[PDB]
């Protein structure tokens, strides 16, 4: 994995020492040719995990997560310096290396070998967030979002880190492959249980559950875009992914306490959609649309079933595709009224076409428009809930509906009526932020094509 | 728990010298210069055995030489020696200082009547070696038997099987 981290690592000095102007171009275009290095990764053993060495190893679960990273990578630094440009050189450089570290953070997270080292650039990747979101952001509680966010992490990631060292004493290591290759059944016993809840909880945290989700409406909507679409598109993703690896030593257990998390995800993915329609500000819908998703995504891993994760890998890379594009648009909206109310600048369907549709079919692989990767990652974890048990298809069946509806109602009440007359300030639509949108929408079609990729391990 | 083991009174039972601390320090030098011989050997039985209870017959034969060293200097030199005992008795710390006239009489006495001679500054205080018969106590502090050591550490160095083997860390 070398061959993606040397070059991460080495594209520090580049930006650190390029000039006042090639420091966005240098760090664009050079990002692209690492997510092209890392487009390599998605070649994948039959069964066999690629063991690149003792500390790093990947398979078809971690490889299209950093594919996602390195892909999204430029797509930050393109949507950034529009918000950015008036800085000084110095802390525009800060910038692009707080966003090469989170990229490089993430990757040894998704190769990692060893449970602890995991942990440790899992959580590692906060304090780049942490600044992203504190310094660089715009709003006024940015600086309680930093807290919130902070706080609300560590409270799950601690006794995950107890667990984990506890688990590191008595089966003999944390390594994945002797975990699993070494798995042993665990007892219902009730510091079993505690294990199992301390084991859990952090990346359910991270997921988020419905309840302590509320980290997310306080710091998506905060963050400056690209931390937003950071933290949206994959940090979510990390509970999922570390729920993944987990549940391979915490069996049979987990369908014992799988009753009050699943159904408080499935109960909350509705409230959150509810919470979609009544909303007033386009980000703090996008926050809890992604909210709802994920708690699918959640519902699909306790279900434990190889469809479930299916599912569940392929709703993971197409909710971060969708959200990271909902929140560049809505980024694009905002800079060009100065608000985020959802009410102020309606009915720009006829000013930006290009835009209008690119809020028609990011909505639409929202709703789930099938063939989309998004409606099948969703109808896999649909079937597999159904055969775990049938009455949950009433609710998931809810869900997209209420989906459906939010899903269109902002794209109703912000491009398809009147323009508002006082506003004049909306001009012609940069092809910058076409461009991204593009470099967005592409790629979520081509793996529409060929899901096999996204698939996830199971396949 | 055990026995405090103690001879009867009759082994205790000595002729028990009789005289002053004046009396004493008056013939000191001749009685150490002529009685060395049982004084030595029972304060080495005394701090070979460290036991009182074991050396009483060396206690014994030692006040038995006593008594005769006394005895002697009571037949031969009476005279002059209570004087000079008398003259040391006065003295509240018991000097020979003030004390050398009468000295001199007791020790011409003794040198012409029982052929003795003073021992000389020093001599008096020098280690002597005794030629006693007892064996030499194998265990004069009756201690118990010793813990066995440590099993001793020994071998060759290797390096560390898979390095430090502590975490991620393979090296």
């Amino acid at each position: 994995m070398l061959k993606i981290i040397i070059p991460t690592t080495m594209l520090l000095p580049m930006t650190w020492m390029s000039k006042h102007n090639m420091i966005w171009i240098n760090a664009t275009v050079h990002s692209l040719l690492i997510s092209l290095i890392s487009l390599s990764l998605l070649n994948q053993l039959g069964e066999n995990s690629l063991n690149f060495s003792l500390t790093f190893f990947s398979d078809s679960l971690s490889a299209p997560l950093l594919v996602l990273t390195t892909w999204l990578l430029p797509l930050m630094l393109m949507a950034s310096q529009s918000h950015l440009s008036k800085e000084t050189t110095t802390r525009k450089k800060l910038y692009i290396t707080m966003l090469i570290l989170l990229q490089l953070f993430l990757i040894m997270t998704f190769t990692a070998t060893e449970l602890i080292l995991f942990y440790i650039l899992f959580e590692a990747t906060l304090v780049p967030t942490l600044i992203i979101i504190t310094r660089w952001g715009n709003q006024t509680e940015r600086l309680n979002a930093g807290l919130y966010f902070l706080f609300y992490t560590l409270a799950g990631s601690l006794p995950l880190l107890v667990a984990l060292v506890y688990i590191q004493n008595t089966t003999g290591s944390l390594n994945f492959l002797i975990i699993h290759y070494w798995s042993h059944p665990l007892s219902n016993s009730w510091s079993n249980i505690f294990m199992w809840l301390a084991c859990i909880m952090a990346f359910m945290v991270k997921m988020p559950l419905y309840g302590l989700h509320l980290w997310l409406p306080k710091a998506h909507v905060e963050a400056p875009i690209a931390g937003s679409m950071v933290l949206a598109a994959v940090l979510l993703k990390l509970g999922g992914y570390g729920m993944m690896r987990i549940t391979t030593i915490l069996n049979p257990l987990t369908n014992y306490m799988a009753y009050p998390f699943l159904m408080l995800s499935m109960w909350g993915m509705i409230m959150t959609s509810s919470i979609c329609l009544r909303q007033t500000d386009l980000k703090s819908l996008i926050a809890y649309s992604s909210v709802s998703h994920m708690a699918l995504v959640i519902v699909a891993i306790m279900i434990q079933t190889p469809w479930s994760f299916m599912g569940a890998t392929a709703l993971m890379i197409a909710h971060g595709l969708t959200s990271s594009m909902l929140f560049c648009l809505a980024n694009t909206n905002y800079e060009r009224v100065h608000s985020r109310t959802m009410i102020l600048a309606r009915g720009l369907q006829t000013l930006l076409p290009l835009m209008a549709t690119w809020w028609l079919m990011a909505s639409l692989t929202n709703l789930a428009l099938p063939p989309s990767i998004n409606l099948i990652g969703e109808l896999f974890i649909i079937t597999a809930s159904f055969s775990w048990s049938n009455i949950t298809i009433i609710l998931m069946g809810m869900n997209m509906m209420i989906t459906a509806l939010y899903s269109l109602y902002m794209l109703i009440t912000t491009q398809r009526g009147k323009y508002t007359h006082h506003i004049n300030n909306i001009k012609a639509s940069f092809t910058r932020e076409n461009a991204l949108m593009a470099l967005h929408i592409l790629p979520l079609l081509l793996l529409t094509l060929n899901p096999k990729m996204i698939l996830g391990p199971l396949y | 728990p055990g026995i405090v083991e103690l001879p009867t009174l009759e082994d205790l039972k000595v002729q028990e010298v009789k005289v002053s601390s004046s009396v004493l320090k008056a013939a000191a030098h001749h009685y150490g210069a002529q009685c060395d011989k049982p004084n030595k050997e029972f304060m080495l039985c005394r701090w070979e055995e460290k036991d009182p209870r074991r050396c009483l017959e060396e206690g014994k034969l030692v006040n038995q030489c006593a008594l005769d060293f006394f005895r002697q200097i009571k037949r031969h030199c009476a005279e002059p020696f209570t004087e000079y005992w008398t003259c040391i008795d006065y003295s509240g710390l018991q000097l020979f200082r003030h004390c050398r006239k009468q000295q001199a009489k007791f020790d011409e006495c003794v040198l012409d009547k029982l052929g003795w001679v003073r021992p000389d500054l020093g001599e008096l205080s020098k280690v002597t070696k005794v030629k006693t018969d007892r064996p030499l106590p194998e265990n004069p502090y009756h201690s118990r038997a010793r813990p066995e050591p440590n099993p001793e550490a020994e071998g060759d160095l290797k390096p560390a099987k898979h390095g430090s083997r502590l975490f991620f860390w393979t090296m």
